[PDB]
């Protein structure tokens, strides 16, 4: 970007900007991913498939289009997009479960295959240990944790008078 | 002069200081 | 013997303690809330009584111990708060 | 409680002492703070009370265990779902009631320096 006047257009630099881009997805420093975005020129981000890719993944992730994240690794833009892919897929199964904690109640063992994308069923087997799913004998995975609600059973009263404090404060202490 | 002027502007600050806690401590008094 | 949290006895429980059937259970609990040795009410639909208050009776030196355990931990939230109070609204306390 | 001459005197020989210029709203938090004094001092009593009870310093009167055991009985749940639904209800309806006083107060607060702003102004200007 620097000495770009004198230096002509690299024909690999979008392709290495874009694999700047996925790197920065896969290690969840979007915030630098999107400040770093905004360096290019806003035409190649929607023309150029070398950035599209990678700003297209970051809208799939953000928007939860999970299966779309997984379909990315096929057609990506080229080889060198490949390794960081797999950073990014890591982080997305361990998401995807975190959505069905909270989502759904109770799943099938094989209903989550595709979900989890998950090739062998053995692959179910440590993955849930890790996760500390508790299996049930229907072959469902009983969810059942929303019991730890937002917890309106305390009131707060020390922050709610702390509160009332501070009005009483503003009211008084300004002389 | 030099010093002069800059020690005689710290006093001069330190004098508004004392200055502004004892009209504080006067408007204090007055309400009551 | 159960704390006030867990008030809620079961017509179960009663007929089970009381030595008496279920449907006389109901009476049982009038008596006692009649004569007034207890107070509370009775959910016939749930078959549960909630009782909200006991006749005060003896008690034993290692219960006595533990009320003035309960009066430490009480005490301990009372002057939590009054410093809370004091320190938040040190301002404009007079 | 005194009388009007009484109180006349009193409140001349509390002159200096007594502080009048703290608002209302400070008299009734300092009201609050000294009864979570003064129920800490009680408290404090009633246990020191229990300490020398439980060591045999005194007998058990089988009076005061008796007032102690409604006392604590008397300690209402506040961790119920019914209690924090309406203590939760109360602090809005008044909540919304300090809101439209502040309101009021900010827009008189402007008046006034609308008014203030003006006299400046006219002050300046005629001279």
């Amino acid at each position: 970007f620097d000495y770009k006047e004198q230096l002509p257009e690299s024909a690999y630099m979008h392709q290495l900007l874009g694999l700047n881009l996925l790197f920065l997805l896969s290690q969840n420093r979007v915030a630098e991913f999107h400040t770093e975005l905004e360096r290019l020129p806003a035409k190649d981000i929607q023309t150029n498939v070398y950035i599209k890719h990678p700003v297209s993944l970051e809208q799939y992730l953000m928007e939860g289009s999970y299966n779309k994240v997984f379909l990315a690794k096929g057609n990506i833009p080229a080889e060198s997009y490949t390794f960081f892919i797999d950073i990014l897929l890591d982080t997305i199964r361990d998401e995807i479960a975190g959505c069905i904690e909270k989502a759904y109640e109770k799943i099938l063992f094989t209903e989550a295959t595709r979900i989890l994308f998950f090739n062998t069923p053995k692959k179910m087997t440590d993955y849930a240990k890790k996760r500390g799913w508790v299996l049930g004998p229907n072959n469902y995975y009983s969810f059942a944790s929303q019991q730890q609600k937002p917890e309106d059973t305390t009131i707060p009263s020390t922050e709610l008078a702390k509160q009332v404090i501070e009005y009483a404060r503003q009211l008084e202490m300004i002389v | 002069d030099l010093y002069s002027r800059y020690k005689k502007l710290q006093q001069e600050l330190e004098f508004l200081e004392v200055q502004e806690e004892y009209i504080k401590d006067e408007q204090k008094n007055l309400k009551k | 013997t159960r704390p006030a949290n867990h008030r809620q006895l079961t017509f179960e429980e009663i007929a089970k303690s009381a030595k008496i059937t279920v449907n006389e259970v109901e009476l049982l609990v009038m008596k006692a809330l009649s004569v007034g040795l207890v107070k509370g009410s009775i959910d016939e639909v749930d078959k549960r009584v909630h009782m909200t208050w006991v006749q005060p009776r003896v008690l034993d030196l290692q219960q006595i111990k533990g009320m003035k355990d309960r009066l430490e931990f009480w005490c301990t939230d009372v002057k939590s708060m009054e410093m809370l109070v004091e320190h938040q609204a040190h301002d404009i306390l007079t | 409680g005194a009388e009007e001459a009484e109180e006349v005197g009193v409140e001349h020989l509390l002159r200096d002492i007594k502080d009048t210029t703290v608002g209302t709203l400070s008299q009734r938090i300092t009201n609050q703070v000294h009864g979570l004094k003064g129920l800490n001092s009680k408290l404090l009593d009633i246990r020191s009370y229990l300490e020398k009870v439980a060591t045999g310093k005194l007998p058990i009167n089988h009076q005061i265990i008796y007032q102690l055991q409604d006392v604590f009985n008397l300690l209402p749940d506040v961790s119920l779902q019914e209690f924090v639904k309406a203590f939760y209800l109360k602090t809005n309806d008044q909540m919304v009631v300090v809101y439209l006083a502040s309101l009021i107060r900010s827009v008189v607060a402007l008046h006034n320096l609308i008014n203030n702003k003006i006299a400046n102004r006219d002050a300046e200007k005629k001279e």
